[PDB]
């Protein structure tokens, strides 16, 4: 030779089942100091020249692996010991990256792989039969690394069809395989952390359902929190390192309502959806909730966070948020929550507010089924009232006072017999043009309240207030058409006492009133006086007209022959004749009666 | 025949209507007349019947002359009850009513109402004054010892001098003192003591006590030469002396003719009352039975 010729041969021609030990002359005689058979050991070495002791070893190392398969490290021996560098890092790194990873997966699975065959794999089905801790630190990592196929591997398994995240252990096993990626990974770097990502975005449904979940999230906000600024996903989907730290804010601090997947649509609907899942996430949460004050503060800190704008509902105001929120506790007849909201975003006064709030009583107050101040949908109307009262007097003006004493007849009411048909408050309204209706049906069906001039007034008086019912200085009229209703109902329970007193008094106010009043009395009114000159007790003693009503009845007739229709005079003076003779016919001295 | 009808009701209205447009400061001030004193609606109501007339005149009688009276009766009795509540002094009304029909006596139904209301006052009065009285007596059949006077001297006297008399004098008519006081002094308090059971010697002597105060209440001088007026006077005088006399001045009084206002057998009444049977009463009695009797 040539020294390739002579290693050529000794690497084909000895025998493959030889000790290595008795080759390890070759290598100290490199650490200091017929003829047509050469076409066989060509056929073998492929037509590979042998040019060192290197060369040499792995041909040695290929061609006894073919006939003890069993053994890959077979030769051992003499690259153990070898001096200063008569093997490059190349050849130990084959031994790492190769020999070794090959023999413990053969040593694992009771497997002879050879060397040759074990090389040429597909690296996918070399990944595939990998899998089926020891394994990925002696098996995958020292194979990825040799043959720098890291970005390949993640790739093709660290990826959301191997990490469906179902189970606890196929999550914790995505959280091994990531750290040992990691550790092994210093542009790849950004394909693991894309498919972290990627993982976590289609699969955090079935992540959520995970056992605990809260310390999980806390474990992959860890390794998230080291991600940089900007991360792309599958289709052209992009989160921000910002968009990424509210969203896990989200889920550890305030609700799992919705996978991330979920989350990220919202990020992506117009304004109108936003609200809506917005509000939904307040109704469902706020009916979850031990105490809704847990909730709100956990919003204060995510979500209603007046510091920092929202990246989750991006396209909705804090007002609209709390609006929205202030009608989901209106509903819910949480009062005092509405409240503490208003003190704290400072809406006293708000119009908005104020129109929610009235808004609501109208409905409480339409709900109610009677008046008293007991019955739920009362008490709920008198609440929402308060909290006008406490936060929106200015805006609220005249008509919080209205509102007020429209519940305050309301409980009055009903005290009484209604039948205008029960009475609900909110039939009130219906007589806005006919209140007195409602004081005449009282009177009727409640027969000692004629008597309580003082009380049906205030009734009277307090619809036409509460209503907003003009009074033109009509309110010296409407007393007198009051009293009359009451005259009439006194006659009909049998009290002439009461009628007369109220009928002396009706003229008087009238007199004074002047002759518009005294002609209106007249026209209106002149046979209610008229029934009180005729009135009859049938429980008079012997049928007969005791003598000092008599009297009275001929006065009261006396008194409307100045105002009554002329029509009338006739019958008036009639009766007032029947009674005047009648009287002519007693003892007054040793009076039967009176 | 329902033309006419249709007329008539339109001035009985316009009637009615100048009944109403009197001004009501004529219901209160006073004018003078002849001399009397009437309230000055008094000259503007007279027209409204003369007018009453004239409106009759214009369909004449004949057209109207079947329903004529009764709506003539019909007006007055309107006004009457009309102008009874507007007239303060039921006193000046009767006198104002008065002015009227003697102006014009044909308003009977006026005059018949007038009258009316005038015998339902004194009535009024009558009724106060019975009930005191009354009691007043009451008081002193139960208790004869130390009767208590208040009755008399507290509410009978003043109601009498400041309130019932100076009333009736404001109606200018002596005719009805005379009445109240013939009523009082008969019907009431005479009539009432004839009825007692008996009459104890202290009772007699408070019932003449009690005779004296009232004769004091109803002294009208002005009525001293009405002759019922006196006689009653002078009979509760009597009846005084009576009340406290023993049984020989009773006789002496009856020969004296002092009874002469008595009939026989109300002085046999009295003498049954005041005196214990005894061989006394009985002659005495049987007496003034007989001197009568001769006479």
């Amino acid at each position: 030779g040539s020294q390739s010729k002579y290693l050529e041969i000794l690497c084909v021609l000895w025998p493959e089942l030889d000790d290595p030990k008795n080759l390890l002359f070759l290598r100290e005689l490199e650490e200091e100091v017929y003829h047509e058979l050469q076409e066989f050991i060509s056929k073998k070495l492929n037509n590979k020249t042998l040019e060192n002791f290197e060369e040499w070893l792995r041909e040695r190392i290929l061609i006894c692996n073919e006939m003890i398969p069993e053994t890959p490290l077979l030769y051992s021996v003499l690259w153990e010991t070898a001096k200063s560098k008569v093997l490059s890092t190349k050849f130990i790194g084959w031994v790492e990256g190769v020999l070794k990873p090959l023999d413990h997966l053969n040593k694992r699975l009771h497997l002879i792989f050879k060397i040759n065959e074990w090389e040429k794999m597909p690296d996918s089905e070399l990944f595939k039969i990998i899998f089926d801790a020891d394994v990925i630190e002696d098996e995958l990592a020292p194979t990825l690394s040799y043959g720098k196929k890291w970005e390949t591997f993640i790739t093709e398994f660290f990826n959301k069809q191997q990490f469906s995240l179902k189970s606890d252990t196929n999550y914790q096993l995505f959280i091994k395989l990531y750290y040992s990626l990691e550790k092994g990974v210093k542009e790849a770097s950004r394909k693991l952390q894309s498919n972290v990502v990627d993982i976590l975005f289609h699969n955090s449904e079935n992540l959520f359902n995970l056992s605990s979940l809260t310390h999980k999230l806390d474990e992959l906000w860890s390794i998230l929190s080291g991600f940089p600024d900007e991360i792309t996903i599958e289709e052209q989907k992009t989160i921000t390192a910002l968009e990424m730290k509210q969203f896990m804010e989200f889920f550890i601090k305030c609700s799992t309502k919705f996978s991330f997947k979920e989350i990220f649509a919202i990020t992506q609907e117009e304004e109108s959806a936003q609200l809506a899942h917005f509000s939904s996430l307040c109704h469902e949460e706020f009916n979850k909730a031990n105490e809704i004050s847990s909730f709100l503060q956990a919003m204060y800190e995510t979500v209603l966070d007046i510091s920092k704008d929202d990246k989750i509902f991006t396209r909705i105001s804090m007002d609209e948020k709390l609006y929205s929120i202030l009608e989901i506790l209106l509903q819910m007849n949480e009062f005092a929550y509405i409240e503490a909201i208003i003190e704290r975003f400072d809406y006293s006064n708000n119009t908005q507010i104020y129109e929610l709030l009235v808004k609501f009583f109208w409905h409480f107050f339409n709900n109610a089924s009677n008046g008293l101040r007991k019955e739920p949908e009362m008490k709920k109307a008198s609440q929402t009232l308060q909290i006008i009262q406490k936060h929106m007097s200015q805006r609220a003006g005249t008509n919080l006072t209205k509102l007020e004493v429209l519940l305050e007849i309301s409980d009055k009411l009903s005290h009484y017999s209604i039948n205008l048909n029960a009475f609900k408050p909110s039939n009130i309204l219906e007589y806005r043009d006919c209140p007195l209706d409602i004081i005449s049906n009282l009177l009727e069906l409640n027969p000692r309240l004629y008597k309580d001039l003082p009380t049906t007034k205030s009734l009277l008086f307090g619809i036409y207030d509460s209503l907003s019912i003009n009074r033109e200085g009509q309110t010296g009229k409407v007393e007198v058409d009051l009293m009359v209703l009451h005259i009439d109902y006194a006659l009909v329970n049998l009290d002439f006492g009461t009628a007369y007193e109220l009928g002396k008094q009706v003229f008087e106010i009238c007199q004074e009133a002047g002759q518009h009043m005294m002609k209106a009395l007249g026209d209106e009114h002149w046979l209610t006086f008229y029934q009180m000159g005729k009135f009859v007790d049938p429980n008079w003693v012997d049928n007969e007209i005791p003598t000092e009503i008599i009297v009275l009845q001929m006065s009261i007739l006396g008194r409307l022959l100045e105002v009554c229709p002329l029509e009338e005079v006739e019958i008036v003076t009639s009766q007032w004749s029947t009674l005047e003779l009648e009287l002519s016919a007693r003892d007054l001295v040793k009076d039967k009666y009176a | 025949n329902i033309y006419t009808t249709l007329k008539f009701e339109s001035m009985m209205q316009q009637r009615v209507i100048q009944i109403r447009s009197i001004p009501e400061e004529e219901y209160h001030e006073l004018v003078s007349v002849q001399p009397i004193q009437v309230s000055v609606f008094v000259q503007s109501a007279a027209k409204v019947f003369t007018e009453f007339e004239q409106g009759c005149d214009t369909i004449g009688r004949s057209k109207v002359e079947s329903i004529y009276l009764y709506k003539f009766n019909l007006l007055q009795t309107a006004f009457f009850a009309m102008v009874s509540e507007k007239v303060n002094d039921w006193t000046q009304l009767y006198k104002d009513v008065r002015y009227l029909y003697t102006e014009n006596p044909k308003l009977l139904q006026l005059m018949e109402l007038n009258s009316r209301r005038l015998d339902l006052n004194l009535n009024l009065i009558k009724k106060t004054i019975y009930k005191l009285v009354n009691d007043q007596l009451q008081e002193l059949k139960d208790n004869e010892r130390t009767p208590d006077w208040d009755i008399t001297i507290s509410s009978l006297l003043p109601y009498l001098k400041k309130t019932a008399l100076p009333t009736l004098y404001k109606l200018e008519d002596n005719t009805i003192l005379v009445a109240l006081i013939r009523y009082i002094v008969h019907d009431l308090v005479i009539d009432n003591i004839l009825h007692w059971r008996v009459i104890s010697e202290k009772s007699s002597e408070n019932l003449s006590e009690f005779i004296m105060l009232l004769l004091s209440g109803l002294e009208i001088p002005r009525l001293n030469l009405i002759e019922t007026y006196r006689h009653s006077r002078e009979k509760l005088g009597i009846l005084s002396k009576i009340l406290t006399a023993h049984l020989k001045d009773i006789l002496e009084m009856f020969y004296e003719g002092e009874f002469f206002l008595f009939e026989t057998d109300e002085i046999v009444q009295w003498i049954i009352l005041l005196f214990a049977d005894t061989p006394t009463r009985r002659d005495c009695i049987d007496e003034i039975r007989r001197v009568r009797e001769e006479a």
